[PDB]
């Protein structure tokens, strides 16, 4: 539908909008006329992938200056197929209006477990072994061996990619991983050294966080394309968790014996080519002395593992000191391998900085500061000199000499925290080593740096005041659209108060209180009884689910939940997981009732989504703080206190009502869906907690659902489903929440958008 | 807890007549009628499963559940014989995992109704079971012949629809055997009767009261129209006469009946077997003639040459015939009611009494 | 195998009537046996057209006792438990004597993995329980989820999954920390799932096209599209006169010429000028007096009607007779006319029209043979309707011979 968006048409991909839609486009125009990065909240009423995509497109069709290349960034896999499929109806949207005259080059892109043909590399079901067994049949110097013989390894289809794909760019078709591993088929190619070569070429490219923002895999886009390049995050609540799991380094003694046991299998391997051959190795002392470790970087494609973890703008151009002979270097790795294990040894928790870790080992293992940066360099340069070829068998050193770099690189903001014993393991032997770090700024400050635009959005972000405070980050647009509605379309209440008047809580803190399992049991009993096709049921932890449906058994409830709905209970399986999901989406369609309880941390509640029924009543069990960690969290919140400045019991409540209304604020897709989604403490009703769930579901939180009791909970839910399970057709919605045409070139509904749309 | 300030006063003489008028004008409703010049399926085997659940026997309704969706069955089977002749109706009760031929397809009120008296004594055990009642009335409703709109009326309550095979190939096979089936609900949306209904061809329903159940089981009175699918047959009649004791019984032909009966000397014959049958409508028993009196086919004859709307305007707006053309009287109130084609005047009982039962305009008629 | 007849017995012995039919038709030498039960198909299609599927507690609807250890006898539980854990159905093959009893065999069937949801070495359900935990790894490990196609796949939810090496939640699944509680929850969290699924797939009897598929399902709004209303076929009525004049044949409707409509206007516009004699011209009495003479029961609108001369000489035995006898001519014209309506022109369908004129001459050789026997008592009782009915299936029989011979 030909939107005016006060500069430019937009050719929308449905025959009606929103009017938070239209709001959401003029936010967004307003975010592309002037150079800033803007934060957004649609929730997940609209489609703001449908806008967000459809308004890019139009800046592309229309800007071919500003905006040079669009870099959307979903986090799961399905959300990246799903981008794309939008996207291609979007073109077959703007090439029914036309004609054949789109060029325009869509492309996802993950990795080589997704974009791997190999029947030989394809049964493999983890990444890293892929990651081996592609380095073994391609590489920079099994490649010349087979280009000069016959029968040494090879894929057939990098050679071919080579022979004659790295000229013809992918003509305008959008491509899923399916239809790029078809026509990586077809012709017969590598599709994901063809995607990666056609990064070049797209004007829209959907992959992962991890893809842009870990310094040791984002080496693919670079600076004359981000001068240029609108980035848009999507589903960004854990933008500061993706930092801290991708800067952070946990080492363990099991990583330090495999790497002991490399160290002697490097160490045969050094001598046996030292048997063998010489004159490579004068290369290596010419291109260390001459150059910066570059003289066959040139050539090479599938001779890069993770790079070097400083970001890209804390690396050197130096010569790597007394590291040069490679016996040297393994006495190097020797001398660090053993102060860091000597390090594990001490049993008790052990809180350090950085210097504080360079000044032990420039004491007591003469160690300085610049060759422990240049670890990764060197050993990048070693284990590409000597030919070897299952890098898988080599994780752990170069984890090693990967730790190595972020030691001698960054201080006063990162922590060297030593456990002799996890928290839920004591005294076992276990003792692990996290380099943790806590800002989480020092991870996009390059995405902020190079980009032009970077577009955070998702439809749930609350409070929008804190994510400055936390990223080091200065916008144009700190935006929240309000959920306008012709019907009501979901009622939030908080079910605090037990049948037997017992406060719902979960102040134990996971050691368990009887009586108020035994309320929640309760509220699940009768929810049952209510509720149609399909209740989804967070807990806290995976111990407290544990227990929970330990003591839902030895109590007398569960049989009467089975009697009333199908349990799909959860695991920490990657597989049972799934089957359990597949049942439970069987039994929510082939009759019966069918009820999935999960830990409201886990990854069945960040991708999995649940639609128009599959979860009526998002039942979230307890308010979610992160309790089993450590003094990682201590030291977070330590750290933000002192160098930014917000408080403790801040940033704990922020943490945990962004977990849960991210858990519960999946339950609906559009106007004409509707989720029951109750919160069972009584913690969600005082002032600050509720204070930060987000405005559309504050809006349609009353003071009488306020502390419900568990039966009248029950009797809202009844009244509730009634008067919302009645023909609610499109001519409902044509004149509040739905617009025609010729609805929005009225000023009065240009009024009325303005009134929708608040900024923060 | 403090329902009691929800009434105000401003003169507090006649302002708590405003509260209370307020009150009693928002306690009351009017109904939402269709008009269609559409065609219709008049021949209509309808077959009627009820819940025999355990959610039947809760209490949402003044009684449980059960007693006031019987209580209105037999009001439905009351208006539907009372308004369609031909047709007939079969009442299954779906208990415990398992569906039960409660009363045969048959066209008399007196059985039905009979077996609904019955069936408030019942237990309601167990869970309910869509797979074997939609089996059932698939079993009996193969063999009606094409023309026949065959439909079936799950009236609907519980959740947990305990099917013992896969009811996805049940929809494939109803859609081909273009049956159409409509569920009314209790108490929530559930998606495979909303499938069911989406795709057989019916409409799904959820209730609030009692008034509004009345509405959704006389919106399922009415003959619904038909698809693109079914059959337009012609179906063979016959019209048997009346026929008395001859002529104070010389010669004549002295029978029993046929379906505790006495001596039967004369009554309704058939044009094809040459039977003896008391009551007519009815389908003939030894040759699948239909046997039809012909007021029968004129008490249907308003669904094909329907009404239309009366213009409703409440002002006094230009009346220069005070009194109602109706039944000759004043009209004390603001509603004036006129129609379309010759526009005369008629007051709120004679639009309800026009409407809802001599369904012509005694206007057109002169 | 001697089904039918077992089962036209079943029948003969619930329904006596039907018997007496069958012994009326059979044993009076009209039609042989075969036929009569051959053509008498109306039964059910199963003991509930299905069995009652396990809902849930199938081992907690009437919990270990057909009142632990107690009785073990109600039919939905054992037929529910046979479905369920196929284990159990071959252990019940195993296991019946060849050395246990019921109360020894479901003794120890109340134990471990389904009614404790324990996970031990244990008793005789311990090899069932190992080849349960080998068919979950067979769903986990030999299959996998269907539709992974764009959602559900839990294990590849996550592009770039590591070891636990470069991370920050590492501590995530723990090698070490076994317990025995710890591991029992764990039991009943994989007893529950796999009850769950084998109620599921008991109650279910046995590429980009679906990855393409559930991604138009999933990224779809039912508001933004089309609209959901099938079709009316419109019914515009041609000749509505036809309904207006139903059905009533033409009466002798002859008004005659216009100049009768200006001579009765003047004549009745001059008549209802002078007007209201009351007393004098409303009533002579010697017309009252005709009237009354008319309406006493010997004169004119009083048809010697509403008298119903009938013949109750010898109810019970004669209506007992004619019962059998109804019964009877209304079998035999059910499968006449049945089979009679459409001629079904083919060679088997006249043969069993054929079989129908042998079984109609000698039903009328019957029926005179009845009729002999009957009204031979007290010379009453006219029977000629069956006649009737059975002539007039002798003369569909003559003029579809008549027809089909003009027709050949
Ligand atoms: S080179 Fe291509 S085909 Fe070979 S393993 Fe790598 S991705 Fe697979
Ligand atoms: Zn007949
Ligand atoms: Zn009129
Ligand atoms: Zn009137």
């Amino acid at each position: 539908m030909k939107l005016n968006v006060d500069g430019l048409l937009v050719y929308f991909p449905y025959d009606y909008i929103y009017p938070e839609q239209f709001s959401y486009m003029r936010e967004l125009k307003r975010t592309l006329d002037a150079k800033g990065h803007g934060v957004l909240e649609m929730p997940s009423g609209t489609g703001k992938t449908v806008s967000l995509l459809a308004l890019i497109m139009a800046y592309q069709r229309a800007y071919p200056l500003e905006v040079t290349k669009l870099i959307y960034c979903s986090r799961t896999v399905p959300e990246i197929e799903k981008v794309i499929e939008e996207l291609r109806k979007l073109l077959n949207f703007y090439e029914k209006q036309e004609g054949e005259k789109l060029p325009f080059l869509g492309l996802a892109l993950s990795s080589r477990k997704n974009l791997c043909i190999h029947p030989e590399v394809t049964p493999l079901r983890f990444g890293k072994d892929v990651d081996g067994k592609c380095h073994s049949l391609t590489a920079s110097y099994v490649r010349a061996q087979y280009q000069h013989d016959t029968s040494l390894p090879h894929c057939r289809f990098y050679e071919e990619f080579d022979a004659h794909g790295r000229e013809v760019p992918l003509p305008a078709g959008i491509y899923n991983l399916d239809d790029l591993k078809a026509l990586g088929r077809r012709q017969g190619w590598c599709p994901y050294f063809l995607a990666r070569y056609s990064i070049l070429h797209a004007n829209v490219v959907v992959y992962s966080y991890h893809y842009l923002l870990d310094p040791k895999i984002a080496d693919l886009v670079s600076k004359e394309l981000a001068r240029k390049a609108v980035v848009v995050f999507d589903e960004a609540h854990n933008i500061d968790n993706v930092c801290i799991d991708s800067m952070s380094v946990n080492l363990t003694r099991r990583t330090l014996d495999r790497c002991q046991g490399n160290l002697e299998t490097l160490q045969k391997t050094v001598l046996r080519i030292k048997e063998t051959d010489e004159q490579r190795l004068r290369d290596e002392y010419r291109r260390l002395v001459e150059g910066x470790x570059x003289x066959x970087x040139x050539x090479x494609x599938x001779x890069x593992x993770x790079x070097x973890x400083x970001x890209x703008x804390x690396x050197x151009x130096x010569v790597p000191g007394s590291i040069r002979t490679a016996e040297h270097f393994l006495g190097f790795l020797r001398r660090l391998l053993e102060y860091v294990k000597w390090r594990l040894r001490v049993q008790h928790v052990v809180q350090e900085s950085p210097p504080a870790f360079l000044s032990g080992l420039a004491q007591r293992v003469c160690i300085q500061r610049k060759p422990l940066r240049f670890c990764a360099e060197r050993l990048r340069s070693l284990l590409h000199t000597l030919e070897i070829t299952d890098l898988a068998d080599f994780s752990p050193l170069t984890l090693l000499a990967n730790f190595a770099t972020l030691v001698s690189t960054y201080a006063k903001g990162f922590t060297i925290i030593i456990e002799p014993f996890d928290d839920r393991t004591p005294t076992i032997a276990n003792p692990i080593l996290h380099f943790s770090c806590m800002d989480a700024s020092l991870a996009i400050k390059p995405v902020f740096e190079r980009f032009q635009s970077v577009i955070i959005t998702s439809g749930t972000l609350s409070p929008l005041d804190i994510y400055p405070k936390i990223l080091d980050f200065h916008p144009v647009t700190m935006a929240t659209f309000t959920m306008t509605l012709a019907r009501v379309c979901l009622c939030p209440m908080i079910i605090g108060r037990g049948n037997d008047q017992v406060a719902i809580s979960s102040k134990f803190e996971t050691r368990e209180d009887i009586a108020v399992i035994r309320n929640y049991g309760n509220l699940l009993l009768e929810m049952s009884a209510v509720v149609p096709d399909g209740i989804v049921a967070f807990f806290t932890s995976y111990q407290y689910m544990e227990s929970t449906v330990a003591s839902w058994y030895e109590q007398g409830i569960l049989e009467n939940i089975q009697r009333n709905k199908l349990l799909f209970i959860e695991t920490q399986d990657g597989a049972e997981t799934s089957v359990a999901l597949e049942k439970y989406q069987e039994a929510c369609e082939n009759g019966r009732g069918a009820i999935l309880l999960s830990v409201a941390r886990g990854k069945v509640s960040e991708g999995i989504d649940f639609v128009h029924h599959y979860g009526r009543a998002v039942i979230m069990f307890g308010v979610p703080y992160v309790y089993t960690q450590s003094r990682i969290l201590k030291a977070r919140l330590e750290y933000l206190r002192d160098q930014f400045q917000i408080r403790e019991n801040d940033f704990l409540t922020f943490d945990a009502m962004r977990h849960a209304a991210q858990c519960v604020g999946r339950a609906i897709r559009g106007k004409t869906d509707y989720g029951l989604m109750v919160f069972a403490d009584k913690r969600f009703a005082r002032g600050d907690k509720r204070g930060k769930l987000p405005r559309w579901i504050q809006e349609h939180l009353t003071d009488a659902n306020l502390n419900l009791t568990v039966d009248e909970g029950v009797q809202v839910a009844k009244y509730f489903l009634r008067q919302m399970a009645q023909p609610f057709h499109r001519e409902d919605q044509l004149g509040l929440s739905l617009l025609s045409l010729e609805q929005l070139e009225s000023e009065e509904t240009l009024k009325r958008i303005e009134q929708i749309a608040q900024q923060l | 807890x403090x329902x009691x300030x929800x009434x105000x006063x401003x003169x507090x003489x006649x302002x708590x007549x405003x509260x209370x008028x307020x009150x009693x004008x928002x306690x009351x409703x009017x109904x939402x009628x269709x008009x269609g010049q559409v065609r219709l399926g008049m021949m209509r085997h309808l077959y009627v499963v009820v819940d025999g659940s355990r959610t039947m026997e809760d209490q949402d309704l003044k009684p449980n559940r059960l007693t006031c969706t019987l209580k209105l069955l037999e009001y439905f089977v009351e208006e539907y014989f009372d308004q369609n002749p031909i047709s007939q109706i079969g009442i299954i009760v779906t208990k415990s995992k398992r569906a039960e031929k409660l009363t045969e397809l048959s066209g008399n009120p007196r059985k039905h109704i009979t077996s609904l008296k019955k069936a408030v004594d019942m237990t309601c055990h167990g869970e309910p079971s869509l797979y074997n009642s939609l089996s059932i009335a698939m079993q009996t409703l193969k063999h009606m012949p094409g023309h026949t709109s065959r439909e079936v009326l799950i009236i609907f309550s519980s959740l947990t629809t305990c099917d013992p095979s896969n009811i996805y190939d049940l929809i494939k096979t109803l859609k081909a055997a273009k049956i159409r089936v409509s569920v009314i609900g209790l108490s929530a949306e559930v998606r495979v009767c909303t499938v069911l209904a989406r795709e057989t061809g019916g409409t799904y329903h959820v209730i609030l009261d009692e008034s509004h159940y009345k509405e959704l089981l006389t919106h399922h009175v009415s003959p619904p129209p038909a698809s693109s699918s079914s059959e337009c047959s012609l179906i063979r009649m016959g019209f048997p006469q009346h026929t008395i004791x001859x002529x104070x019984x010389x010669x004549x032909x002295x029978x029993x009946x046929x379906x505790x009966x006495x001596x039967x000397x004369g009554g309704y014959f058939c044009p094809q077997c040459r039977a003896k049958y008391c009551e007519l409508p009815v389908e003939c028993k030894i040759c699948g003639l239909t046997l039809v009196s012909a007021p029968h086919l004129a008490r249907s004859y308003h669904h094909l040459f329907p009404l239309d709307a009366f213009q409703e305007i409440p002002l006094e707006e230009y009346n220069g015939e005070r009194f109602c053309y109706g039944c000759q009287g004043e009209l004390k109130d603001q509603h004036v009611y006129v129609c379309a084609v010759c526009q005369n005047v008629f007051c709120v009982d004679c639009d309800v009494f026009v409407h809802d039962s001599l369904h012509c305009c005694p206007g057109c008629i002169h | 195998a001697n089904k039918e007849l077992e089962e036209k017995n079943r029948m003969l012995q619930e329904d006596p009537v039907l018997f007496q039919l069958y012994k009326d038709l059979v044993v009076s030498q009209v039609i042989s046996a075969e036929e009569f039960w051959a053509n008498r198909l109306x039964x059910x299609x199963x003991x509930x057209x299905x069995x009652x599927x396990x809902x849930x507690x199938x081992x907690x609807x009437x919990x270990x006792x057909x009142x632990x250890x107690x009785x073990x006898x109600x039919s939905d539980i054992i037929e529910s438990i046979f479905r369920t854990y196929p284990a159990v159905k071959m252990k019940y093959a195993e296991n019946v004597p060849h050395n246990m009893t019921e109360k020894e065999f479901w003794t120890r069937f109340f134990q471990s993995h389904y009614f404790h949801r324990x996970x031990x070495x244990x008793x005789x359900x311990x090899x069932x329980x190992x080849x349960x935990x080998x068919x979950x790894x067979x769903x986990x490990x030999x299959x996998x989820x269907x539709x992974x196609x764009x959602x559900x796949x839990x294990x590849x939810x996550x592009x770039x999954x590591x070891x636990x090496x470069x991370x920050x939640x590492x501590x995530x699944x723990x090698x070490x920390x076994x317990x025995x509680x710890e591991n029992s929850n764990a039991a009943i969290i994989k007893r529950f799932n796999h009850h769950s699924a084998m109620v599921l797939a008991a109650g279910l009897r046995k590429q980009p096209a679906v990855k393409r598929a559930k991604l138009q399902e999933s990224i779809e709004y039912e508001d933004l599209g089309x609209x959901x209303x099938x079709x009316x076929i419109a019914l515009n009525l041609k000749k509505s006169d036809r309904y207006y004049h139903g059905p009533t044949p033409i009466x002798x409707x002859x008004x005659x010429t216009s100049q009768d409509i200006i001579n009765s206007f003047q004549s009745i516009r001059q008549e209802m000028e002078a007007y209201t004699p009351k007393l004098t011209q409303v009533l002579s009495s010697s017309a009252a007096s005709s009237t009354i003479t008319a309406l006493s029961p010997g004169g004119a609108l009083m048809q010697x009607x509403x008298x119903x001369x009938x013949x109750x000489x010898v109810p019970n035995d004669i209506q007992s007779e004619l019962k059998h006898l109804y019964v009877a001519v209304g079998e035999l014209l059910r499968h006449f006319w049945s089979c009679f309506x459409x001629x079904x022109x083919x060679x088997x369908x006249x043969x069993x029209x054929x079989x129908x004129x042998x079984x109609x001459x000698x039903x009328x050789x019957x029926x005179x043979x009845x009729x002999x026997x009957x009204x031979x008592x007290x010379x009453x009782x006219l029977v000629s309707h069956i006649e009737e009915m059975l002539q007039t299936a002798y003369n569909k029989l003559h003029t579809w011979x008549x027809x089909x011979x003009x027709x050949x």
